């Protein structure tokens, strides 16, 4: 027994469904976007658009349809949910307590999405007063929303409307007139399909637009009209009918634009305009994807979009009944949206269907344009060309990130601090990219300035105290000073005083007006009024450390030799009497900023070679003088005292932090790990408040949070340097170095999730794999529907003598303009074609830098699936790049051609590739496994051994006993595991001593295999299409010697049904001196591990707590837990974590309920839930 | 009887073939994700996913025997 | 809670499930229905597919009560077996020349057809095509 509890660090951000309104029931409006078992609420700010989550509710069920409403006269909007199971919801929103009320539940129908079963198709009337759900069969359901005088939604019974034999493409109801409310379906019948020996009704037969009247009176649903359509349909708009405008919907379909009223209406049609110069297949039509009415109580214009980034302006024009012009007119040109909303005073919400989201603030109201508007009044057989062009109405407000679709993960550390970075490529043609995720606090960057040199430190300290801004940025070198100034636009200056040919140590305002250098050659004491106090240092020794404040110099030379100086009510210095010197040298310091009550501080922290810290006072009655000291376990590098009752702290020489309260005697301390690179206290500014900004390994911060503390890094990589920061460009900010950079940072969050940086790319990455040598990335890109930059290229070349073609003076050319501009294929589009088109692109990357290192094209019809950097045995020490290429994957029906496979010889430490061959293959190559020296290679149904030859390869060893089809491969060093695509995994044993491959151990159960990641000897990780991770055990009877697939089997420990879909499995380490982790990436863009347990004793804990928590707190969309992970399979030994995570969520009354059922109290409850992400995952709590 | 896709003696091959084509549709266009790998393995659009898949719904397995 | 005190009611269970009287074959598997709802989802697989096999040839039985114990206990088996193996123990005799045991296996094949349709999806038999016609659905067949 080896349970797993599930737990999630990063939720899915795929938007799929985005309506809006008033929830909070104000004037202002929130957005329902609707994530694949998240739902979410948000917010835009009508002042500098960063939209603020609010809500965050998982419903632990597939939400499949999603419409608002309000009742007449009411000021609440509510949301529909249909579910996977046959109930439908309705929720409510509550502002002050924070969570959605349920209403009310109908049971109609059976759990899952049959045919028969409604829930697919869900129709609201325009008034509230109806609502009405449809499958994609007979069954479809009309409900009446009736408000008492009790203020509830008194719902009623379900209405009938079964036909036998009948399709549904859509359902939307009509805006009609306080009438027997009327809903819309575009139908299609099939039982004319169901006897035709010949069976030509799979053509001439065609949708109808049939309407369907609800009788509140009578209480039946009868059919209004039935009129058949000419091309097939997808979605319809409601026209806004009512006083406002007519009554209809216009059907867009293939390639035309359609209004159809029922009465005596006659019908308009309107071709869909096409670019000018095409790049594309004229075969493929266009249709569109989104809908978005403007309802003004003025007028109203549509904004939808097409396939390939065009949103059109849709102004209708009619009678009073009658329609008259259906005009079109483009907007403008923006990337792919799925679903958007409109939102008041102007704002735009492009969701996009993969890559980031948008949001849209309309600049330029109405119809002001020069390019010519279309219509369907126009005379034409030729259809309208219209103009690309670049953005000239919207402006891009906030580029809020996501990171779906997630293809593959691996983590790993490219970088010399301590924690495992994630690298994940994941896109979406052309706009794919390069991502690197950190795990940090809220790093918001400000400025780059790369210098050449090595600066070390870097303060910004005011001039005068008054002042909300500082005064100038000390870049101290190694050799000299770089000296810069707030003036906004920040260059080099130098009446600051400094003038820094020495190294500055410190930077502080002792004056009113006094600034104040630390130099190894001296102390400057520099007021406003350019006056030199230079002191100078006694002998050929250098100041080491020092100790500033705002009324104190404290300082240290080589031998422990404290100087002390003081700060008159005038201004200036007076050198103490007893210069106290040490039996070691200084290596740090502290003495903290003077409180503004008294007039100095006592304490000073003094940190030595003799690694014993020492309490030192600076009052003029016992300064400089000993109070306590105490040993230290290593030699620290920095000291600060610092204020969240006086605090201290100790950084040793690695990554590892202690704590000391600021006492003559010590007494508190919690211990924190998380290094092997010593550790910088640095000042800091956190909303207010002061901090330690630890520098070791990565950027850390241990702080006192009203007693909440927090260990605390930096999302981001390696820094040495931090101090405050202000100015109109940041008035609270840090200023950070790193080598060879100069940087502005800041820290606003409490919060902490992933932050990142990202890399451009060109196509979708496949897979790409580590240069173990010189710490590089190979990258492989690859495209169905595509051309490649050759065929674009002569393709351009060829159509535009295509168009010096055209018969007519010829007497001025095009090409002069229309060779210069290439569009950026980022946010222009892609000139999609093709059926068996293909292209290919390989690349190195290095992770520190942005830049790119070696670029391979490819052959049109051959494009790239698998690589491995491999060295082989009998060769050198030299690694390599394999490439397997398939050839015109017909992938619908599935007819293929054939493959290669070439090889790159990796020189120049492995900065450039070079060709050396190539060799044929009959059949798609899908593995490129090194094993034992040598290369793996299965293909097709034939599993192949080869090697390298110095022209080829050498095929040595074959199996053919596998039965279908062979997707990935994976080796231990003596057992080999085949990812058959229907039947489970295989093992297989290679005999070193015959070249024989053997097949031994098989499974009943067929999964449908994507990915694995093997842990042991016999245990194998999976995955699936659908969301079936499972893992199954080798048992030891298995006899590792022997000669339905075999009689020995292998049991199953694990089936947990996710519900998205996992691609890279990875078992590691997150964070430093941890434990075991087995992480899922998915595919909607979220992030899951695994955990292994202590004892059954935590585990019947747990497990007694799912049984309490199941049924008396039911989730959310009413979907049976138990039913819903056990959904294909029975589970077996999965501890859920979300679930059993709603105790930080629930009612108190059941928290007295369910922590006295088991009784213990909420603090040991919550406490012992803090424990397990302390524990593995990225918490940061401080004991 | 009367449920959709309850068999007897005399159901044949072609029909529970058909049958299992056409509610193997309706699943597909019954999850939210797979759809998003159909989208992300050949490169189109979902809508144009949802609509091949619903074009499908009435074309496969041809005519019937005889 | 009688998740642990289920191995010693087994042969209990095999001597009570073996081929002897009406009562004994009705009610022992009313209690294979019960036994299989009370473990459902709780870790215990192998000792009911050791079950399952003796359960099966009890079918083809003329009382109309006892054949109908036996379909509710195939009920409860497909509940905590799974659809899989209740469809493996299924496909055997479907197109057997024979309308005595196509009612049977139709019969069985319906009852397990309304419950849960929607978890066949992925434990459908693959066929591979005739001439006339398309059989292989590629939408589970693509690669990436
Ligand atoms: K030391």
């Amino acid at each position: 027994d080896m349970f797993l509890y599930n737990l999630t660090l990063q939720r899915a951000t795929g938007i799929s469904f985005a309506i809006h309104g008033n929830f909070s029931g104000t004037k202002q409006q929130e957005i329902v976007v609707s994530r694949g078992k998240i739902l979410e609420l948000l917010r835009p700010d009508p002042n500098t658009g960063k939209v603020h989550t609010l809500l965050t509710v998982e419903v632990f069920g597939v939400i499949r349809s999603l419409m608002a409403f309000r009742l007449t006269g009411g000021t609440k909007d509510y949301i529909v949910v249909g579910s996977d199971s046959g109930r439908i919801v309705i929720l409510e929103y509550q502002p002050s307590k924070n969570m959605f009320e349920k209403i009310h539940q109908e049971t109609f129908g059976k759990s899952g999405c049959r045919r028969i079963v409604p829930g697919q198709f869900l129709a609201v009337d325009p008034k509230g007063r109806a609502v009405m759900i449809s499958a994609i069969e007979k069954q479809k359901l009309v409900y009446i929303l009736n408000r008492d005088a009790a203020a509830r939604l008194t719902i009623s019974s379900p209405l009938e409307a079964h036909k036998a034999n009948t399709l549904v493409y859509h359902v939307v109801g009509v805006d009609v007139g306080f009438e027997n409310p009327m809903f819309a379906c575009l139908e299609m019948d099939y039982e004319e399909a169901d006897n035709d020996p010949t069976g030509e009704a799979a053509a001439n037969t065609q949708q109808t637009l049939t309407f369907y009247e609800l009788d509140l009176g009578l209480n039946h649903v009868v059919r209004k009209y039935s009129e058949p359509l000419e091309e097939h349909g997808n979605f319809l708009i409601t026209v806004p009918g009512g006083s406002d405008g007519p009554s209809g919907v216009l059907i867009c379909s293939e390639n035309y634009i359609t209004y159809k009223n029922f009465g005596d209406q006659p019908d308009i049609r309107c071709p869909i305009p096409r670019r000018r110069n095409d790049l594309d297949d004229p075969e493929r039509g266009m249709i569109f994807v989104c809908s978005a009415t403007h309802k003004t109580k003025s007028m109203f214009f549509f904004l939808a979009q097409t396939e390939q980034g065009d949103i059109f302006k849709i102004t209708l024009e009619t009678d009073e009944d009658m329609v008259t012009e259906i005009r079109l007119k483009y907007f403008d040109t923006v990337p792919v949206a799925a679903a958007m909303c409109v939102l008041k005073t102007g704002f735009l919400f492009v969701a996009s269907e993969f890559g980031n989201h948008y949001l849209y603030q309309i600049a330029h109201l109405g119809d002001d344009d020069e390019e010519p508007e279309f219509s369907s009044a126009m005379p034409l057989e030729d259809t309208f060309f219209f103009q690309p062009r670049p953005l000239k109405n919207l402006v891009l407000v906030d580029e809020l990130d996501s990171l779906s679709p997630i293809l593959f993960c691996q983590i790993a550390d490219l970088a010399n601090e301590d924690t495992p970075q994630l690298y994940v490529a994941c896109g979406r043609g052309p706009r794919s990219s390069l991502r690197v995720l950190r795990h940090g606090l809220e790093v918001s960057e400000m400025a780059v300035s790369e210098l050449p040199g090595n600066p070390n430190a870097v303060w910004t300290v005011r001039r005068h105290i008054e002042d909300e801004f500082d005064a100038y940025i000390i870049v101290s070198f190694v050799n000299a000073t770089l000296v810069l100034s707030i003036g906004e636009t920040v260059e080099e200056v130098t009446d600051s005083g400094f003038l820094g040919t020495t190294p500055t140590l410190s930077c502080s305002l002792l004056g009113d007006d006094a600034l104040v250098q630390v130099y190894p050659d001296g102390i400057r004491h520099i007021r406003a009024d350019k006056r030199v106090n230079e002191w100078k240092t006694p002998g050929k020794k250098t100041i080491v450390k020092c100790a500033v404040n705002q009324r104190q110099v404290v300082i240290a030379l080589t031998g422990g030799e404290l100087v002390y100086f003081e700060m008159d009510p005038s201004g200036q210095l007076n050198e103490y009497t007893e210069r106290k010197e040490m039996s070691a040298d200084v290596v740090c310091m502290s003495l903290a900023n003077v409180p503004p009550g008294e007039q100095r501080s006592r304490f000073l922290a003094v940190g030595l070679v003799d690694n014993t810290v020492r309490i030192i006072s600076l009052d003029p009655s016992d300064c400089l003088q000993p109070l306590s000291m105490q040993a230290l376990p290593a030699q620290p590098e920095s000291l600060c005292i610092v204020e969240m009752f006086l605090y201290l702290n100790i950084g040793l020489q690695n990554g590892v932090l202690l704590r000391t309260v600021l006492d003559p005697v010590t007494g508190d301390l919690s211990d924190t790990r998380t290094g092997s690179r010593p550790v910088k206290l640095f000042r800091v500014r956190m909303q207010g408040q002061e901090a330690v900004l630890a520098m070791s390994s990565r950027s850390w911060l241990s702080y006192s949070y009203q007693s909440r503390f927090h260990l605390t890094p930096l999302s981001y990589e390696t820094l040495e340097f931090a101090s405050g920061f202000a100015s109109e460009q940041c008035p609270e900010g840090i200023v950070a170095i790193s080598t060879n950079t100069l940087r502005i940072l800041a820290l606003e969050k409490l919060g902490a999730v992933f932050n990142q940086v990202a890399f451009p790319l060109q196509y979708t990455p496949r897979k790409f794999v580590i240069h173990p040598e010189s710490n590089n990335l190979i990258i492989i890109e690859t495209d169905h529907n595509a051309y490649t930059e050759a065929t674009k290229a002569q393709r351009k070349q060829q159509m535009a003598e295509e168009m010096v073609e055209a018969a007519g003076e010829l007497a001025a050319e095009m090409a002069a303009a229309f060779l210069n501009e290439n569009l950026p294929e980022s946010i222009f589009g892609a000139p999609k074609a093709g059926n068996g088109q293909w292209a290919s692109v390989i690349r190195v990357m290095n992770p520190i830098q942005g830049n790119t290192l070696d670029l391979v094209q490819l052959e049109q019809n051959e494009a790239a699936f698998s690589v491995a950097v491999c060295r082989f045995s009998n060769t050198g020490e030299d690694w390599y790049v394999l490439v397997g290429v398939a050839k015109d994957l017909i992938l619908n029906p599935r007819s293929v051609a054939g493959g290669f496979v070439y090889t790159y010889k990796l020189v120049n430490n492995g900065e450039k590739l070079e060709f050396l061959h190539k060799t044929p293959v009959e059949e798609v190559p899908a593995a490129i496994a090194p094993f034992q020296g040598r290369v793996l290679i299965g293909v097709g149904k034939l599993l192949r051994v080869y090697d390298l030859g110095k022209k080829k390869l050498l095929r040595k060893c074959e199996n053919k006993h596998i039965a279908n089809y062979i997707s990935g491969i994976q080796t231990i060093g003596h057992r080999v595991i085949v990812s058959d695509v229907q039947e489970s995994f295989i093992w297989v044993r290679y005999k070193r001593n015959e070249n024989q491959l053997i097949i031994f151990a098989d499974d009943t159960y067929p999964r449908w295999v994507t990915t694995a990641s093997l842990l042991d000897y016999d245990t194998v990780a999976g995955a699936d299409k659908f969301g079936n991770i499972c893992v199954v055990r080798l048992p030891p009877n298995t006899n590792d010697e022997v000669d339905n697939g075999a009689s020995q089997k292998a049991e199953v420990i694990m089936n947990y049904h996710v519900g998205e879909t996992v691609l890279s499995l990875q078992k590691t380490t997150l964070i430093p001196g941890g434990s075991e982790s087995l992480v899922y990436t998915t595919l909607s863009g979220g992030i899951g591990i695994l955990v292994p347990f202590t004892s059954h004793e935590d585990h019947d804990f747990f497990q007694h707590v799912e049984m309490h928590l199941r049924s008396e707190h039911p989730p959310l969309c009413g979907r049976d837990h138990l039913s819903f992970r056990s959904y294909y399979f029975p589970v077996k030994n999965v501890i859920d974590g979300d679930l059993c995570e709603q105790f930080n969520s629930m009612e108190p009354n059941k928290q007295k309920n369910v922590s006295e059922e088991l009784d213990r109290t909420p603090p040991e409850v919550s406490k012992k839930l803090e424990d397990i992400r302390t524990r593995y995952a990225f918490d940061y709590k401080d004991d | 009887s009367k449920y959709i896709g309850t068999g007897h003696a005399d159901t044949t091959k072609w029909e529970w073939l058909v049958n299992q084509h056409r509610d193997s549709y309706c699943s597909y266009m019954g999850h939210f994700d797979l759809l998003n790998y159909f989208a992300i393995a050949e490169n189109e659009s979902k809508a144009r996913v949802r609509f091949n898949l619903m074009e499908k719904m009435l074309q496969p397995c041809g005519p019937p025997a005889d | 809670m009688g998740k642990d005190y289920i191995y010693a009611v087994t042969p209990l269970l095999e001597d009570a499930l073996m081929d002897r009287d009406l009562v004994h074959r009705q009610t022992a598997s009313a209690v294979v229905q019960h036994m299989s709802l009370g473990v459902y989802g709780f870790g215990c697989e192998d000792s009911l597919n050791h079950l399952l096999n003796y359960v099966w040839p009890n079918v083809f039985e003329t009382s109309p009560h006892v054949i109908q114990a036996v379909m509710g206990a195939l009920e409860g088996l497909r509940v905590a077996i799974g659809p899989c193996r209740m469809l493996q123990y299924c496909l055997q005799g479907l197109f057997h020349p024979a309308r005595k045991v196509r009612d049977v296996y139709w019969k069985i094949y319906n009852s397990i057809y309304i419950g849960s349709q929607d978890a066949l999806i992925a434990h459908y038999p693959r066929i591979y095509n005739d001439d006339k016609n398309t059989y292989i659905r590629y939408e589970l067949d693509y690669i990436l």
